[PDB]
This record gives structure tokens, C-alpha cells and sequence, in this order.
């Protein structure tokens, strides 16, 4: 029902910046929390950031972050386009992974955090960080 | 307990031609990368997905060491996402590359008065190499619309070209020995760790 397509990955020097986009096709996306996960080689998928669904009559937005990316990374949601962004500053080599976009129907301002708690997934975009 | 045979790779007498690059898989050993990052000999030591300083702290299932010789201008092609004769036709790194590219000027070893013609590179190919794919074939390349019948001629080229390393070459055209270390991390017991 929900199709997710990531974009914006690539190679970047340690300390540089990157901005990922994920667009969601489907009406179910508006009533879905959306988030970012990443998967380094040989590791399981782990939470990066999440943002609450669209809620009628309120402008309040709930988000959630993995602690090791607080401040460096920012998740944002576009108004009435159902696209989410992950602004990635101060990148470290250990940030290298495939970055996945995810969407999950939910109620209220809940932001899920486990990968098994999101139904819909993108294909992933590769982020590689180099260091001299 | 036994140390990883990184000396066999970095200090090998002869290096492979880039079109026929060499690979050694390293496992079940203790890796001291400090000999590498501390040394001042290397002119390139760029890592991807790892910090060079923390290499002794990491553990991997396997470490791969690919080694060959290219000229100085082409060391840059040894990086993910690169394009060019070396990256497209000789040695290609994947986009999800985790490892380090190490290179150093070898003019005193791999050039000779009159020219060293033992080091070759592939100059044409019908399509790009896949990541870590190797092509050691030697068939005449058809650059035009007319068949070559296996012999050189107009628009029909021998696919391998010689580097012709002379000691007086500009530094861009001097031989550089390259070692690419790939760190493979899997859902499996790590067998290469630091001290
Ligand atoms: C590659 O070899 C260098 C130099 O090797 C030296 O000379 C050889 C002929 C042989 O006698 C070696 O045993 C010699 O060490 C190594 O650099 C040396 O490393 C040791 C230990 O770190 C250090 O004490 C020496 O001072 C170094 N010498 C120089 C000139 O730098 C290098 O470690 C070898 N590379 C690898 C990956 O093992």
C-alpha cells in the first residue's frame, strides 16, 4: 500500500554533510509514522530517527532519535507531500551503512523505534564516509 | 597468536600488473595495523567506513589484500564511485567499500633505465568490470564496425598497454605500488583482531 523510495546517498569525507530524501506513495502514508534506519555490513538494522504521523487539527510534531546521532542528524517531514528528510551533519566513518526509509500506520503521536515495528520499507541508499 | 602476514603483501619483491591484480585473503590471525598507519612511507592512506586510528580495536571475519602497480595519476581511481581506464577496465571497488587504500611511490623499484615494460594495464573493454572482477584475457579489441579476425590493425587494438616506467618520468607517470585492504564483517565469528 505504501511505496518508499530513498535518495541522496553517496561518498563523503569525515566531517561533511549529506541530506537523504524519502517519498511515500499511497494515502496510507499520511496516517503513518515515518523513520530512518541504517544497516552497517554484518549488522542488524538499527533505528536512526523517527517522526510522528500527520494529525488533523494540530501542528505539533513528535520525533525520536538514536542517541549517537542527536544534534548531528535531523529528521523532518514535508507538509502535504508525505516526504521525509534526514539532514546528516558531522559525519563519521562509523556512520557508513545502507540507510533505509520506513513507514508504519499508528495512532496519535507515537513514534516506533524497532525495525519489527515498521511494516513498510524502502530499498535503501548507501552512505559511505571516508577518512584520510 | 600468530601475526597476520601483512609483510608478505606490502614487502613482496614483485607486484602484479593491475589488469592481473593479486588478492590474498587473511584470516585467523592477529593484525597490528600500527606498523602501517605509523609509517611515513605511504603517500596515500585513505580508509572508508573505518577510522585508520581505531583499526587495532576492530574485529573482522576476513581481511583481503589486493595489490598491483599503477602510475601516480591513477591512484585516485582506486576509490568507490570512480571512473576511468583503471576503475572501469582493471580494478573496481564497490560502492559499499569498507577498507583502506594504501599507495607509495615505487620509482626506485619498478622503473628501469630504458623503461620497465613488465607492468601492463587494460586500455579497452566491451563493458565495465563488476566490483572486484578480474579480466586477464588478451583478445584483440574491436574499436570500429569491422571485424578484427584476431589480428591488430585499423580500429583493432591489442587490449593491454605497457606503462613504460622510466626513472626520469614526471611523478604523475611514475610507478606506485598499491595495497587495497578490504575488511569483511559478517554474522560469523571474527578471525582477524588487533593485539
Ligand atoms: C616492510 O619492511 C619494512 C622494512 O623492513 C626492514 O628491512 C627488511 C630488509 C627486513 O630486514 C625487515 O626485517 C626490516 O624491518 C618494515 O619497516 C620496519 O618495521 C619495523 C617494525 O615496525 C621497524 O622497527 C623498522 O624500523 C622499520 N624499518 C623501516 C625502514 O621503516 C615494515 O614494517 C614492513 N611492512 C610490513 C607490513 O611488515
Amino acid at each position: 500500500q505504501v511505496q518508499l523510495v530513498e535518495s541522496g546517498g553517496g561518498l563523503v569525507q569525515a566531517g561533511g554533510s549529506l541530506r537523504l530524501s524519502c517519498s511515500a506513495s499511497g494515502g496510507t502514508a499520511s496516517r503513518s509514522a515515518m523513520g530512518w534506519f541504517r544497516q552497517a555490513p554484518g549488522k542488524e538494522r538499527e533505528f536512526v530517527a523517527g517522526i510522528s504521523r500527520r494529525n488533523s487539527g494540530s501542528t505539533y510534531v513528535a520525533d525520536s532519535y538514536e542517541d549517537s546521532v542527536k544534534g548531528r542528524f535531523t529528521i523532518s517531514r514535508d507538509n502535504a507531500k508525505n516526504t521525509i528528510y534526514l539532514q546528516m551533519n558531522s559525519l563519521k566513518p562509523e556512520d557508513t551503512a545502507v540507510y533505509y526509509c520506513a513507514a508504519e500506520p499508528t495512532l496519535g503521536w507515537y513514534v516506533p523505534r524497532r525495525s519489527v515495528e515498521y511494516e513498510y520499507w524502502g530499498q535503501g541508499t548507501q552512505v559511505t564516509v571516508s577518512s584520510a | 597468536t600468530n601475526l597476520c602476514p601483512f609483510g608478505e603483501v606490502f614487502n613482496a619483491t614483485r607486484f602484479a600488473s593491475v589488469y592481473a591484480w593479486n588478492r590474498k585473503r587473511i584470516s585467523n590471525c592477529v593484525a597490528d595495523y600500527s606498523v602501517l598507519y605509523n609509517s611515513a612511507s605511504f603517500s596515500t592512506f585513505k580508509c572508508y567506513g573505518v577510522s585508520p586510528t581505531k583499526l587495532n580495536d576492530l574485529c573482522f571475519t576476513n581481511v583481503y589484500a589486493d595489490s598491483f602497480v599503477i602510475r601516480g595519476d591513477e591512484v585516485r581511481q582506486i576509490a568507490p564511485g570512480q571512473t576511468g581506464k583503471i576503475a572501469d577496465y582493471n580494478y573496481k571497488l564497490p560502492d559499499d567499500f569498507t577498507g583502506c587504500v594504501i599507495a607509495w611511490n615505487s620509482n626506485n623499484l619498478d622503473s628501469k633505465v630504458g623503461g620497465n615494460y613488465n607492468y601492463l594495464y587494460r586500455l579497452f573493454r566491451k563493458s565495465n568490470l563488476k566490483p572486484f572482477e578480474r579480466d586477464i584475457s588478451t583478445e584483440i579489441y574491436q574499436a570500429g564496425s569491422t571485424p578484427c579476425n584476431g589480428v591488430e590493425g585499423f580500429n583493432c587494438y591489442f587490449p593491454l598497454q605497457s606503462y613504460g616506467f622510466q626513472p626520469t618520468n614526471g611523478v604523475g607517470y611514475q610507478p606506485y605500488r598499491v595495497v587495497v585492504l578490504s575488511f569483511e564483517l559478517l554474522h560469523a565469528p571474527a578471525t582477524v583482531c588487533g593485539p
